[PDB]
């Protein structure tokens, strides 16, 4: 879609650049330790999983499909990593992004 | 001459005939990946209950704990143990606190030897001592 978009002009205009949107996963990636190997060690915290392989042949079904029980506990594991560290950084980063111009989110 | 190791440790022309192709697709109900997951669970043997019996050396295994109450204790386990396989913070299903009034059940522990006496003392302290009575030394 970005690629789609950027590759638009009607009257000189170039509606879209690439540079004036932003994906979802900048945010993450500013982090030192960005939140997608943050979140893989989950089964360290979880009881009686010893990988993050085995921690999702546990919560997942043969279907490959989440048995809620298991989902419910790894979310209670989730949300806190969710909210305390990725929602300042997310601050900071909308702060400046506003401050800098109107950009697509 | 192929050796089987040891569980433990003891002392010491044309071809392809037709109909051989792989066309038919069928999905089956229930799942086959589905019923042998349940079936393994199914099939484990049951769990060994030596608590009570002797060892190598004629000491009985087990903790010091009433008779009454170690059978109180396991029920608490199996239920917490319930409850963790259906993934709730109880089971529907409880081995404790029925209405059933089991106040006479017992259960098996280390505070009894086969002799009937208590475990106050291990056995073979008490051999021991008892046969350290009749010593006799040297002369001056």
């Amino acid at each position: 879609i970005m690629r789609v978009l950027d590759s638009i002009s009607i009257l000189g205009i170039q509606i879209m650049p690439r540079a004036h949107v932003v994906d979802s996963d900048e945010v993450g990636e500013q982090m030192e330790p960005t939140f997608e190997q943050a979140v893989m060690e989950i089964y360290k915290g979880i009881a009686g999983v010893d990988s993050l392989d085995d921690l999702i042949k546990w919560v997942l079904n043969s279907d490959l499909i989440p048995h809620d029980d298991r989902l419910g506990q790894l979310f209670q594991a989730f949300l806190p990593l969710a909210k305390d560290l990725l929602a300042p950084m997310a601050r900071k980063f909308y702060d400046n992004s506003m401050s800098e111009g109107r950009l697509l989110t | 001459m192929k050796r089987i190791p040891r569980k433990t440790k003891g002392k010491s022309p044309a071809t392809t005939e037709p109909g051989t192709s792989n066309r038919e697709q069928y999905k089956a109900r229930p799942g086959i990946a589905s019923v042998q997951r349940a079936t393994e669970s199914a099939e484990m043997p049951m769990k060994n209950n030596d608590e009570g019996t002797p060892d190598k050396k004629g000491n009985t295994k087990g903790d010091l704990v009433n008779e009454h109450s170690e059978a109180k204790d396991e029920a608490d386990e199996a239920t917490k143990k319930q409850a963790k396989d259906t993934d709730k913070s109880k089971a529907q299903v409880t081995y404790s606190d029925t209405g059933i009034n089991n106040a006479n059940e017992l259960s098996r522990s280390g505070n009894v030897d086969n002799e009937g006496g208590s475990n106050q003392k291990p056995m073979s302290t008490r051999i021991a001592e008892a046969t350290s009575a009749i010593v006799s030394k040297h002369p001056a």
